[PDB]
C-alpha cells in the first residue's frame, strides 16, 4: 500500500463501498472460504444524465419519508475536590 | 497617518423620490477556507527515551502519561477524515456531463475536468495546486481520500449542478436546459424571467469575461491563498519547535542520553535522567494541547464549509452576504490543498435613475395599490414597474388591486386607471 | 560516540578539517573514521507501527 | 448502533474519570504511593522530601484532566448551540435551507428526548416517478411572446400545456397562465402555438 505493506489480506480487482479504511484510498472487508480482502474503495455508482437543450423531466408522483437526527446536548455534571484528592 | 474609514457619501433622500436601476452586472467572487490539516502521530517512548531500556525502566513510575497522548492524537487523526468526508461526500451517485456542451452560450471549459491531463483536474484547480507550496518517533499518516477522489467528487458536483439544477440534492437528478434553470434563478430573486431571455447573449458574455478574469486574478498574485498557507506554516513551525526541544539540558550535564548513560555510574544516572524526562514530558504536553486547540478550530471551519456547500451549491440561498456581495445566483466548488474554493456568481445592480413615486392612486374615490412593484413617474405620466429593474407598464386593473377609499392614505395622487 | 544505525558510504562533502556532521537536533548524521580517512554516513534503523 | 453519538460522550467521560482514579497508584519517584505508608516510616525532614514528588505528580494529573474537560465542554457547547438552532427553525417553523432539516423538501419535525441529548424526526417530501417531455421557453402567438407566470411549458408530443414545476398537472394554455412581453423575434427557442382566449 501507499501507507505501508499489508500481510494477511488478498488483493481484489473489484471495488465496493468499503468498511474498514486503511489509507490512500484503500480499504479492507470480510467476505467469502471466508477471508479478508483489500480493494480500492468505490466512491459511488456511475451515472450519466441525458441532457439536451429541449428536454425536461417532471415528476408525476411523490413519497413521504421520516428521517432521524440524533445529537447530544449535555454531559455529566462532575465536580472534583482538590485538597481531598491530593492530600486526603 | 490616521486611517480613513471610506469615501464620504450623502444620499438624496426625500419623501417622494426613488432610484431604480436600469441595468445589471454579473460578477464572480472567490471564497477560500480550510477544511482539514495534516494527520501527525508521535510515539512517546521513542521520543523521550530513545531505544534505551535503562530510561524505559523509568518513565513507568509516571503511570499513563504515554497512552493519553496517543489517544488524543488518534482522535484528531480520525476526526480529520470525518471532516473531509462530510465536506465533500454530499452526492450519492457520480454524474458526468454529456460530450456535447450546448449550454446556451455559457462556457464552463475552464472549470470542467480536462481529460488530456493524466490527473482529471481542471485548469483553475491546477493553478490552485501550483500556488500552494522526522526520525525521532514523529510520523505523518496519509489521508484516506486521495486527491483524485476529491477531484471526482467536485466533478460530479459540477456536472449535477450544470445538468440538473438543484433537483439532484432532493431526489434524483432531473435534466433541464441551462437557460430555463437560469430563468428560474432570476425568478428566485424577484426579477421577471423575460429579462434573461431578452438579454441572454449579454449575460453569457459577462459571465465568460468574469470567469476569464478569475484566471488573471489567481495566476498572477499569490497572496490570495494565505488563509490556506498559514495552516501549513503553523503546523510546520509547531513540529520544528518540538524537534528543537531535544537539544536542551534542562539542568542535566548533557542533552543527549547516550553520553549520560556511557559516562555516569548506574546509581546516580537517574538524577540527570529524571530531569531530562520531566523536560521532555512538559514539551510533549504543551504540543499536544496546542494541537488539540487548533484541531478544535479547524472542526468549526469544516462545519462552516459543509453548511455553505449544502446551502449554496445544492440550491439558491436567500441569506444576505452568505454567498458573496449581491444577490446570489449559483456557485461552483473547486478543490485545493487542505481546503475548498467557491466561485460565487452574483447579480449586481447597475446604472440607476431618479423618479417620483406615490403610495397609491385615486381613480373614482377608490385607492389602487400595486400587486407587485412600485408606482413611478417620469414627469408627465405614471407607470408601474418591478422594484429591481426599470420596465414601465401602463397602469390597469390587472396590475393593481382596490382597497378602501382616498381619505385615509397619506400621499395618494390622482390619475386614471385603464380598463382593458 | 555510541549509537546504532547503518554505515552507508556517502560523499557528503570534502570535510577538509571537520569530523562530525550534525542536523536540526543533536544528531550526528555523518562521521569521519578514526582509523582511515573516509566520510561515513549514519542512518537509523527502521521504525514504524503495527 | 444508531445512538453511537450519545454513547461516545459517556464512554469518554467514564474513561477520563477512570484514568484520573488510576493515577493514584503511581510512585512518581518516591518509595511508596501511599501517604500513610510514608508517614508511618520516615521522619518529617525526609517525609517532606518524599511527599513533594507525589504532590507534583497528582497536581499535574489534575491539571491535565481539567484541561481536557474544558476542551470537551467547549465542543459540547457548540453541539448544543446547533441543536438549539435546529429546534428553533425546523420545529417552530418551516425551513427553506437545503439539507438542514433532512434530505428533500422539509415539511415538519417532532422532538424526542434522549439521555443527555435530543432526537428529531424530520418529515420530508420526495418526488418519485419522472417522465421525459419537450419544453420551450416561450410561445409566439401574434408576434407577441407569451411567458408562463408560475409554471413551465411542456408537450407530450402533439399538444402544449403549462404545468407546475414540481408535480405533473397539465393545463390548457390561456391568457390567465401567461403574460405578454415584447415581440417573438428575440427569444432563442420560441415555439409557434395558439393561446386560447376565454
Ligand atoms: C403514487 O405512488 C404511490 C406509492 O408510492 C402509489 O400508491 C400505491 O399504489 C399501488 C397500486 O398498484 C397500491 O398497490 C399500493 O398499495 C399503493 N400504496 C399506498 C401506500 O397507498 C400510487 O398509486 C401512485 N400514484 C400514481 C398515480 O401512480
Ligand atoms: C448594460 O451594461 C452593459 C455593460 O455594462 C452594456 O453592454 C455594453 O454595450 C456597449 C454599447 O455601447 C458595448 O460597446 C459593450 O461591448 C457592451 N458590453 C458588453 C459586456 O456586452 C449594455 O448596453 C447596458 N444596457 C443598456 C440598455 O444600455
Ligand atoms: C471557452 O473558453 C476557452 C478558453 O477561453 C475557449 O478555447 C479557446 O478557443 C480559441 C478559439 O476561439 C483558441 O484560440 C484557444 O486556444 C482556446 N483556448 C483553450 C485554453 O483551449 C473555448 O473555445 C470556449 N468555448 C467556446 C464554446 O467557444
Ligand atoms: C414620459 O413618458 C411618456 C410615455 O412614454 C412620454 O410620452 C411619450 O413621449 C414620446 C417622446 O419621447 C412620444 O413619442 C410619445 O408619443 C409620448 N406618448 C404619449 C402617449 O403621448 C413622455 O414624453 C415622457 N416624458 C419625458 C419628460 O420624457
Ligand atoms: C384629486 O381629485 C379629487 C377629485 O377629483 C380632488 O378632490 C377635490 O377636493 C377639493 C377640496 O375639498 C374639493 O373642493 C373638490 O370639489 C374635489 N374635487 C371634486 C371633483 O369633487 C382632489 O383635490 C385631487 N387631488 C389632487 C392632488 O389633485
Ligand atoms: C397529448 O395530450 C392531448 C390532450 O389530452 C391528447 O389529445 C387527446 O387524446 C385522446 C386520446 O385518448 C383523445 O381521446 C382526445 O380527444 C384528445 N384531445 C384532443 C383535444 O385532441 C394527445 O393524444 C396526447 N398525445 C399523446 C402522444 O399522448
Ligand atoms: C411561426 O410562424 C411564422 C408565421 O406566422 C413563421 O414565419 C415565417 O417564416 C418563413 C421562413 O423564413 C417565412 O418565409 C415567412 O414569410 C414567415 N411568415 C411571416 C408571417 O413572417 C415562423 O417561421 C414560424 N416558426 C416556426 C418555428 O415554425
Ligand atoms: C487484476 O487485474 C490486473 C490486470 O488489469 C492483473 O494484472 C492482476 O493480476 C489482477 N489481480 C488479481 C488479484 O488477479
Ligand atoms: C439622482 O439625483 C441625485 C440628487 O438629486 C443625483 O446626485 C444623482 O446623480 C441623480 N442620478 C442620475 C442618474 O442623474
Ligand atoms: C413631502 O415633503 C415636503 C417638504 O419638502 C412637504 O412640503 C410635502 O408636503 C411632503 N409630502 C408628503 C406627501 O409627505
Ligand atoms: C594505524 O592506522 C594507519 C591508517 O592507515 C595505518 O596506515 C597504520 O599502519 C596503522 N598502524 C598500526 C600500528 O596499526
Ligand atoms: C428519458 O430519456 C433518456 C434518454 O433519452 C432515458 O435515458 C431515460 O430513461 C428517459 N426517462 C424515462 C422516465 O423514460
Ligand atoms: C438544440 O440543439 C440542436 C442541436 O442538436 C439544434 O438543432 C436546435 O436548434 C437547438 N434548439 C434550441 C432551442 O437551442
Amino acid at each position: 500500500t501507499r501507507a505501508g505493506c499489508l500481510i494477511g489480506a488478498e488483493h481484489v480487482n473489484n471495488s465496493y463501498e468499503c468498511d474498514i479504511p486503511i489509507g490512500a484510498g484503500i480499504c479492507a472487508s470480510y467476505q467469502t472460504s471466508q477471508s479478508i480482502i483489500a480493494y480500492t474503495m468505490s466512491l459511488g455508482a456511475e451515472n450519466s444524465v441525458a441532457y439536451s437543450n429541449n428536454s425536461i423531466a417532471i415528476p408525476t408522483n411523490f413519497t413521504i419519508s421520516v428521517t432521524t437526527e440524533i445529537l447530544p446536548v449535555s454531559m455529566t455534571k462532575t465536580s472534583v475536590d482538590c485538597t481531598m484528592y491530593i492530600c486526603g | 497617518y490616521t486611517m480613513s474609514l471610506g469615501a464620504e457619501n450623502s444620499v438624496a433622500y426625500s419623501n417622494n423620490s426613488i432610484a431604480i436601476p436600469t441595468n445589471f452586472t454579473i460578477s464572480v467572487t472567490t471564497e477560500i477556507l480550510p477544511v482539514s490539516m495534516t494527520k501527525t502521530s508521535v510515539d512517546c517512548t521513542m521520543y523521550i527515551c530513545g531505544d534505551s531500556t535503562e530510561c524505559s525502566n523509568l518513565l513507568l513510575q509516571y503511570g499513563s502519561f504515554c497512552t493519553q497522548l496517543n489517544r488524543a492524537l488518534t482522535g484528531i487523526a480520525v476526526e480529520q477524515d470525518k471532516n473531509t468526508q462530510e465536506v465533500f461526500a454530499q452526492v450519492k451517485q457520480i454524474y458526468k456531463t454529456p460530450p456535447i456542451k450546448d449550454f446556451g452560450g455559457f462556457n464552463f471549459s475552464q472549470i470542467l475536468p480536462d481529460p488530456s491531463k493524466p490527473s482529471k483536474r481542471s485548469f483553475i484547480e491546477d493553478l490552485l495546486f501550483n500556488k500552494v507550496t522526522k526520525f525521532n518517533g514523529l510520523t505523518v499518516l496519509p489521508p484516506l481520500l486521495t486527491d483524485e477522489m476529491i477531484a471526482q467528487y467536485t466533478s460530479a458536483l459540477l456536472a449535477g449542478t450544470i445538468t440538473s439544477g438543484w433537483t439532484f440534492g432532493a431526489g434524483a437528478a432531473l435534466q433541464i436546459p441551462f437557460a430555463m434553470q437560469m430563468a428560474y434563478r432570476f425568478n428566485g430573486i424577484g426579477v421577471t424571467q423575460n429579462v434573461l431571455y431578452e438579454n441572454q447573449k449579454l449575460i453569457a458574455n459577462q459571465f465568460n469575461s468574469a470567469i476569464g478574469k478569475i484566471q488573471d486574478s489567481l495566476s498572477s498574485t499569490a497572496s490570495a491563498l494565505g488563509k490556506l498557507q498559514n495552516v501549513v506554516n503553523q503546523n510546520a513551525q509547531a513540529l520544528n519547535t518540538l524537534v528543537k526541544q531535544l537539544s536542551s539540558n534542562f539542568g542535566a550535564i548533557s542533552s543527549v542520553l547516550n553520553d549520560i548513560l556511557s559516562r555516569l555510574d548506574p546509581p546516580e544516572a537517574e538524577v540527570q535522567i529524571d530531569r531530562l524526562i520531566t523536560g521532555r514530558l512538559q514539551s510533549l504536553q504543551t504540543y499536544v494541547t496546542q494541537q488539540l486547540i487548533r484541531a478544535a478550530e479547524i472542526r468549526a471551519s469544516a462545519n462552516l464549509a459543509a453548511t455553505k456547500m449544502s446551502e449554496c451549491v445544492l440550491g439558491q440561498s436567500k441569506r444576505v452576504d452568505f454567498c458573496g456581495k449581491g444577490y446570489h445566483l449559483m456557485s461552483f466548488p473547486q478543490s485545493a490543498p487542505h481546503g475548498v474554493v467557491f466561485l460565487h456568481v452574483t447579480y449586481v445592480p447597475a446604472q440607476e435613475k431618479n423618479f417620483t413615486t406615490a403610495p397609491a392612486i385615486c381613480h373614482d374615490g377608490k385607492a389602487h395599490f400595486p400587486r407587485e412593484g412600485v408606482f413611478v413617474s417620469n414627469g408627465t405620466h405614471w407607470f408601474v414597474t418591478q422594484r429591481n429593474f426599470y420596465e414601465p407598464q401602463i397602469i390597469t386593473t390587472d396590475n393593481t388591486f382596490v382597497s378602501g377609499n382616498c381619505d385615509v392614505v397619506i400621499g395618494i395622487v390622482n390619475n386614471t386607471v385603464y380598463d382593458p | 560516540l555510541t549509537g546504532t544505525g547503518v554505515l552507508t558510504e556517502s560523499n557528503k562533502k570534502f570535510l577538509p578539517f571537520q569530523q562530525f556532521g550534525r542536523d536540526i537536533a543533536d544528531t550526528t548524521d555523518a562521521v569521519r573514521d578514526p582509523q582511515t580517512l573516509e566520510i561515513l554516513d549514519i542512518t537509523p534503523c527502521s521504525f514504524g507501527g503495527v
